[PDB]
Order: structure tokens, then C-alpha cells, then sequence
């Protein structure tokens, strides 16, 4: 799978990932043109709806389980440990799913934007240095995001979903 | 515009042809604007020519089955 | 003082044949002629003409058309066997069915069927007196 | 319609962007009653507007009794 | 062109009332061809398709009596 | 195992998967003739019945645990995140189990249709991009479905099961 | 346990539960064939007899503690808040205990009918919306019934008990 | 279960909940369109009728046990502690029970309006901050309401109950 | 939920909580800037009004059930066991409800000040040391407060309630 890109903008800390793919953040694995966007490796996201038994109807509104995106240690990680430990909301988070098209060029076929989105938890780990099976990995900083409003958006087919606590559907 | 609830007919209807042609053209008007046309029949509708002899009519069902 | 007792229009109740539907539709066609019941659906031709005139040009659906009418007329419906004397006349209907369909060929033309039903007033009884002697 | 959505298909709605609001009105005395001068010079009915719609005209029906 | 006009295309049966007017199209086909003889001249065929508004219905009332 | 196909039709959103196997949805892995049907990879579905101990009798009616079918990110996924987050029922879901017959042609030997069926949860994930064991995978969008009425139907032998909350067996 | 069904008929309000399992009452969890009967979830009912100490004999007639059956919010609940607040007796209440038989069909094995039965109290509650342990529940309207005459009736074995204040046993 | 909404209007304090779902009241959990209505989490309400033993008849008129609805700390809570401590009646309280319909939109299926209704008690509490089982909760302000006239009203089926001390049934 | 802060000032004992969050009081869990304010964990407070049955009117003035705030054992707890056992009134008690705002900073959104307020009872307990479920707790000193005058005050929306025995509303 191809890695995605996330651009986080905080309430008070401005654009958090501004510079999270320079040569100072991640060495020689930075990408030109994506200077304001982290490099997201793994992803996971659940949106449940409590339904009653012995029926099919939704017995309650949706419950957003958090984002789980994984980036390496870089410039934006000390900035994301103040959005976490102080409960600062983040004005936007624009994940962009890339894929390799037919003509041979990367393109975002799917973007999941995000409105006011605090960070629930951040799971910084490093695999065992003695272990040769996990030698290619560097670090794993899995930043979670609960969120008010999320907008899925498929670009190459124009569809767009949306959920919002602020404006539920009438 | 405010729509029409009912049409008060300030008329005295006979059973003749110039008053059954009107009501045929008022039932069709009342079925288009959804408003019933309310008016009244006259003494001469019942065939009495003077009105206070209406309870003297002993069979009004047979009066309406006249040609 | 004076009083009216029956506001029947000039239409005659047409005798329908003695089938299951014919004995039913005779009582159905009888409710059309009586004219207090026209005036609770003439208003359901004057409100609904006005209410669906503002909507022309909106962004609607058939499911949205079913909902803007069902949530509208169910403030006039008191589907209840014995409501108080004010709920009967503020809400003169008793049940209402709305079945929105389509028109093929020219899509987006909606043959809906609003089927209201009124409450029933008081007219005639029998009062067949006798004496029992003990009871 | 362009100042709201940055496009223009929204021109044919009395509640959806075809409503010319805030017209001038002139309340004057009629033959006995107190009426208002119609801000468009005729009251276009719905059948007259549909007959203008088939014959290629952008007619403006006026909300009778307001501005 | 395809990555350009697909920010105006919401190929969706019932999007919200803001997605319909910010993205007034519904589907768009672009077929770029060539011109032989003088190479590098491009006969492309942008084929857009709009959403459809609300105009006329029938509302054929009746009573059922039981339902 | 051979992949199945699912055609979802919503209450208000029409045919949801109409176009979920075009060239705009999933690139070059779309299939002609299945233009209205997603491509379902994995499947899972439990139907429990609470039985009492120290007996064998069913002490209660059945309890439908949800569908779990997995598709990639495509056109219908932003449409399925509004059936989820707003509790919209789906009028039908027609899974079709294919298999390779003797003559050499694909055929549905088993279809599990479905009446009014909300979405319980959707688990969008992406495997780790550094990991070479999961390089062939693209995404995993596991859409669940609670449901009112389900009808199993084996086609090549004509049998048909059915469950319904609306019409339990007298 | 399988849910029961109750059909209430009032003095002046006719058949109270006529329509309490349509699509307008409880959405998509209504059942065909039970259009006149609410869907009863929980049940509780005590019938005490005051017995004296230091003996075994009943020192007084029986004392009927009330019915407690729980239904969701539906069409019949505003009708049951006029049988309550005005003291209207209810001509009958026919609870029907279902169970799953051997052949696979629901059947009432036990019915507890009821003669003139006012409503003592109605306990409308809703569990906490923040709490995820009570997400499957919708509402709880526990309608009580004191009653003149009650008749238990086991159907599959033909036994029948009865109590009545009107006709005590000679 | 889905949260309800309550709009309180006092005698002298105007519309009490006018602004109890802005960004100043409850932060980022406010809802557009419900700017005048609190967000009600839990609910509880009993209406008893004293019935005599050894009979079934109601031996007395109904006794309204209070409303118990729970909201968080917001703008209207200092306004409800003057309706409490001074005995100010409230002209109306319009609870609105929402639920998720088939088409995917919230709708009130049931409203319990209320005429002149003082506040009996208000139970402001906060769960223990050390305790991780109650970390998702914020506060609990359970406002009670005794009341003169209450009118239940099911909207999607048109039924309507009513009780009033002012006008008992002839 | 976030912990609150209480500053108690006695009649004769000055500022009681002056120093109840130093390093001598509670070890390393003290907070700079809140040197004069205890750290309040749990909270509970009822204000009843006796209303008559079969009506809605308040049949009597309000009855203040006490505060119940819980702090650990610290410097101010021996000072609060002389305000208790000698009936000393406390000139003020300023509870301050904190919450985490959008920008990421703590702020009091709600303060409940208090005039002359004796202590009703103090419930000092310690959970069982053998029990591993209650290992994170230290102590629980639940100090109650009856009070003459209480003033609720929402800060971010400016509303303010008030009750006083000294000056009831004309």
C-alpha cells in the first residue's frame, strides 16, 4: 500500500506539520512538495452505531472510535504532545490517500478531512534493537484523533460523505 | 393569494332550464376551485307559489319524482 | 333561535351492488356527499396547493416528498378512539395515508394519494322502551 | 445565486433563489377598500405562467398581497 | 481536465443541499482525441450532466375508508 | 476462494454501489458486467440462539450478529459513511457467492439477500507500508450490517432459508 | 426469554393498543399479525396473602400487588396516560407468553387475561446516553395494573386459574 | 438511546434555555438549530394513582411524581437555581424525544409538553476524578419538575394524552 | 471530569486552605498557582423545594441539602475539624469548576461561591489496603457544608443565580 499524508492545523500552534518532511525532521526520507505534511504509514478507524438486538433499527446515534495513524519521530511529534496533554483542538486534519494511477503518477483518490479534533492518545514505541525481524522499522508514533466533524471525499469519482455533531441531519 | 372557501349565492333558484344550466356550471366550477356553492331554492322550486304552505305538503318524496 | 341538522349536498348516494367492495364503497361514497366532510378536505386542497407551491425549485426527493407531507398532516390527525372535545375539532381527521409514486417517461412527477378519514358525528337512534318490573 | 454558491442554476425558486423580494408597494384607497398597487403590472396566474413557460418566457408571478 | 472538473461533480443520488449547488454537475465525460495531418490539436468532448429540480406533480386524492 | 459481489440499495441514496466497479472507483481492477456491485474480499457472519444450560431447548429468539464484508476504498465508501452516521436503512443487499463450475464459467451458487439493513460499523484500515509481508494489500473497509430480514438462497440446488423479524413463524 | 404481547381495551378509549405495532409506533421493529398488541419486554407480578405468625392459616384474603410490564414508547403510551390520570378502568388486558416450540414455531403456552383493571403507575425512563453499557436500550415505559379479576390460563396443558373480587369462592 | 431536548420558559426570566447550546455554554458539543434547547441525557418520570387493596378501583386522584432530566453544567443552570430557590413557576417545558428514522434523519416521535411547573430539586454532582470508569462523564445536573398540566403527544401517530389539575375530566 | 478547587475562609481561623496545596500538604501532587486552594475530587449537592401533591405549587420555601466535596488528607483537614466541632461559620467557599477549553487552557466556566457556611459533617475514610481495585486511591475526606447564601455563577456566559436566607426575594 502507498503511504498517505496528513496536514494538521492546531488552534493555537498554527500549522503543526509545517516542516514535518524537511531534512531536519526525518533525515533523507523527506519528499519535496510535501513539506507541510507528515508521512503516514499505518491507518485504522472505526465508526460504530449501537443497534438493538432482535431488530435491525439503530438504537442510538453513531459513536466515533478514533483515528489511528502512524508516523515516525519528527518535528511535529513534540507539537502533538501539547495538543494531547492540554486538550487543544485541531482545526483540520486532511488525510490524503495516494495510489498509483494508470499513467504512472501518484494521485489522491480519497481524502478524509476533519474538523475540530482533539488527540485522544499517542502511542510512541520503538521495536527491539536486538531483533533482526524488525530492523527496517525506525519508530512508531500512533497518534489518535477523536473529532467533531469528518468528511470523507472520493476525488476521482466525486462522491462525498459527511458526519457532524454540530449539524446532524435535521 | 388567499383561496376561496365557499361561494354564497344570493339567488332564488327555480327548477327551470336557465337555473339547472347554471348549477351544472357551478358544480363544475366548485370542483375546480374546491369550494362549494351555497345558495337557496325559492318557493316556486317546490311548486307552491306562496311559501307558508310548506308543512301542508303531505308527501315531498313524490314531488321530486315529477317530470 | 334556529338550527341546522344536516348539511347534505345535493348529490345522491349511488347504490352499489351487494359485493364485499360494493357494500363498502357505498358507505365510502356516502361520506363524500354530506358536506361537512368536504370542508375538511377542501382545506386539504387549499393548504396543500399553497404549501407545495413554495417548494417548486427546491432540492427534494420522493422520500423527502413523503416526509414533508406525513410530518405535516399528522398535526391534523388524532388517531384516537375518544379524544377530548377540543382535540376532535382542532384535529378533524382521524387517519391519513400518503402513497407517493412516480411518473415514468418524464421523471420527477409525483402521483401521491392523500387518503384522509374523518371522525363521525351523532345522528339518529331508536330508544325502544319497555318495562321489566324487577330489574 | 452566484454570490451564495458561485454558480447559477438557482433562479427558479420562490424559496430556492428565484424570489424577487423587497418590491415597492403603494397602499392607496380603492372604491371603498384599502388595497395595494401590484408591484408587477398584472397578477400572472399559474395557468398563464405555464402557458408563458411553454412559449418561451420568463414570467414573474407576484405574491398577491405583499412585496 | 478530469482532475479539474471532478471538484464540480458530485456523482451521488442524494447529496445534501449544499453539495448540490456548490457542485452543480452530476457526471462528466472527457474524451480527448487527436487531429491528424497537423499533429497536436485536440478534439476533446466534455459531456457534463446536471441535477434535476422540482416541477409539477399530480396528487390524485381519494378516500380508502379503512386504511 | 473466489470473491463475491454486493449490491446495496439505500433508502434515500438510491443504488449506493452504482458505479463501484468502474475505472474511477478502483482503477484497473474493475470488472465489466458488475458495474453496480462492489468486489467483496472477506466475509464473516454469526447468528446465535440463546439456549439454556442443563437442557437443549432454545431459551429465546435468535440474535443476529452482523455481516462483515470487506471491500477496498472505492466510490461507494463515502456513500456508506452516510448510511452509517445517519442510521439510514438499506433496502437491499444482495451478496452473491461465486464459484468456478465444471464447464469453466463463474456462477452464483449461493445468494444471501437482505431486507432493511442499517450499518453497524465500518472498520477502515490500511496495513503498514514498511512491511513487505502485506505489500499486496491495498486497503480494508469492513462494512457491517445489522438487518431485519435475511434470505439465504442456494441457486444450484434451489433451497432457500429465511429469517424475518417482521414475520416470525406464526 | 421471548417477549410477550399485551392487548389493552379501555372503557371509553376503545382498543387502546390498536396500532401499537405499526410502522408509525415503533419504526422498523413492528411485527405483522400483532398489529393490535404491544411488545412487552420485562414482567413482574406479586400476589400476597396475609398469614398470621405461629400458625399456617391465611389470616385474610389475598392482596394483589400490581402487574409491571415494560414496553417502549409507542402509540398506546399517550393513551395509557389518560387511563392513568383519570382512573379509567380497562375492560381487558390479555398478556400472551410466547415460547419457541419443538417444530420451530412461536406459540402462546400461557395467557394471563384480566378484567376491569385501572393503571396504578407508569414509570417512563430513558437510560443515560453517554453510557455505552446501555446503548442497545431505547426507552422503558413500565405500566402497572391493579385489577379486579385475573385469569391465568396455560394453553398447552389446559389448566386455568382464576381470581375475582366480584365472585369469591362462595 | 438518543438524547432529547428541553426548552424551558419561566415566568419572570423569559426563555431560560435561550442560549444553553451555544459555544459559551458547553464548549464544542453544541448543536446548530437547537440554540434554545438544552441537551437532556437521562430521564425518569412516575405518575402514581392510589388504589385500594382487595379491589381494583382507584381510591383517589393521580399523584404526579416529578420529572428527572439530566443536563450538563451550562448557561441555563444558574437560571434554574433561581426558579428553584424562589419557587418561580415555568410557563412551559417542551421535552422532545428524538429517534433515528428509516430515511436517516432525526425526528421527534414523542413530545411531552408541560404547563406551570415549578422545580422541586436539582441534584448537581460530578463523578470521581481519580476513577477511570467514569472518565467520559462531565457533570450531572438532574433538574426535577413538579407540574400542573402535562400533555404527552406522539407525533408520528398523532395520539395525545393530557392531564391537568386545572380541568379534571368533568 | 476535571478536578475543581475550593478556597475556604473561616471566621476566626483566617484563610483555612492557605497552603493546602504545598509540598508539605499533599507531597508531589501539588499545583503551582493554586497554593491557597484544595483539590476537590468528587461533588454532590441537592436543593429541594417541598411541593404539595395534587397541584404543582411550591408549598414552602427551599431546603438546602449540603455540599459534599471530597479532598485528600492535607493541611486544611485538621483546620476543618475545628470549624466542624465548634460550629464556626466560614466566611466564604469559592468552588471553581474547571474545564479544558478549545485553545488548550484550563478555565473556570462555573463558580459556586458561598457565604456563611458551617460544616455539617466530615466523612474521613480510607479504602481497603488489601484490595487491588482501590489501589490508586489515597484517602477520602468528604466535607459537607450547610450555608446561608449561595451564588452560582457561570463565567463564560455571564449568568448568575443566587439564593439567600438573609434577603429572600421581597
Amino acid at each position: 500500500p502507498t503511504p498517505c499524508y496528513i496536514s494538521i492545523e492546531g488552534q493555537t500552534q498554527g500549522l503543526i506539520t509545517a516542516g514535518a518532511c524537511t531534512a531536519d525532521s526525518i533525515g533523507d526520507s523527506f519528499v519535496e512538495g510535501h513539506e507541510d505534511e507528515m508521512l503516514v504509514q499505518q491507518f485504522d478507524h472505526v465508526v460504530t452505531v449501537p443497534t438493538d438486538p432482535q431488530s435491525g433499527q439503530p438504537s442510538g446515534q453513531r459513536v466515533h472510535k478514533p483515528f489511528k495513524f502512524t508516523v515516525a519521530l519528527n518535528k511535529a511529534v513534540p507539537l502533538l504532545y501539547n495538543a494531547l496533554s492540554s486538550g487543544e483542538k485541531l482545526k483540520t486534519v486532511e488525510l490524503k490517500w495516494y495510489r498509483t494511477s494508470i499513467e504512472g503518477k501518484q494521485e489522491n483518490f480519497f481524502t478524509t478531512k476533519l474538523e475540530n479534533a482533539s488527540i485522544v492518545d499517542i502511542h510512541c514505541e520503538m521495536p527491539h534493537c536486538q531483533d533482526p525481524a524488525k530492523s527496517d522499522f525506525t519508530q512508531n508514533v500512533t497518534v489518535s484523533l477523536s473529532y467533531r466533524k469528518i468528511t470523507w471525499d472520493h476525488v476521482n469519482a466525486g462522491t462525498s460523505g459527511s458526519d457532524d455533531w454540530r449539524k446532524p441531519i435535521e | 393569494g388567499e383561496p376561496v372557501g365557499a361561494i354564497i349565492g344570493n339567488y332564488a333558484f327555480t327548477p327551470s332550464t336557465p337555473d339547472m344550466k347554471l348549477l351544472q356550471y357551478m358544480g363544475a366550477l366548485g370542483a375546480m376551485a374546491h369550494a362549494p356553492f351555497i345558495s337557496s331554492v325559492g318557493p316556486e322550486f317546490f311548486g307552491i307559489d306562496s311559501f307558508e304552505e310548506l308543512p301542508n305538503i303531505k308527501d315531498l318524496k313524490s314531488t321530486f319524482e315529477s317530470p | 333561535n334556529a338550527a341546522f341538522f344536516s348539511a347534505n349536498s345535493i348529490q345522491k348516494p349511488k347504490v352499489f351492488p351487494n359485493t364485499k367492495e360494493g357494500k363498502e364503497a357505498e358507505t365510502n361514497y356516502k361520506l363524500g356527499t354530506q358536506l361537512p366532510y368536504m370542508m375538511i378536505i377542501n382545506r386539504l386542497a387549499h393548504y396543500v396547493k399553497v404549501l407545495q407551491r413554495e417548494q417548486i425549485g427546491a432540492w427534494k426527493e420522493r422520500q423527502d416528498l413523503e416526509r414533508e407531507l406525513n410530518s405535516w398532516i399528522k398535526q391534523y390527525v388524532a388517531d384516537q378512539e375518544n379524544p377530548p372535545a377540543d382535540v376532535r375539532s382542532r384535529r378533524p381527521l382521524r387517519a391519513a395515508r400518503i402513497e407517493v409514486m412516480d411518473v415514468e417517461g418524464n421523471p420527477g412527477w409525483y402521483q401521491v394519494s392523500l387518503s384522509v378519514r374523518p371522525h363521525f358525528k351523532y345522528m339518529g337512534a331508536n330508544f325502544e322502551l319497555s318495562l321489566v318490573g324487577r330489574l | 445565486s452566484f454570490a451564495k454558491y458561485r454558480w447559477c442554476p438557482n433562479i427558479i425558486g420562490p424559496q430556492s433563489g428565484g424570489a424577487v423580494e423587497d418590491l415597492p408597494v403603494h397602499v392607496f384607497e380603492s372604491m371603498g377598500a384599502l388595497q395595494s398597487k401590484i408591484p408587477t403590472e398584472v397578477l400572472i396566474t399559474d395557468r398563464k405562467e405555464f402557458e408563458l413557460a411553454e412559449e418561451g418566457f420568463i414570467a414573474l408571478t407576484m405574491r398577491k398581497g405583499s412585496d
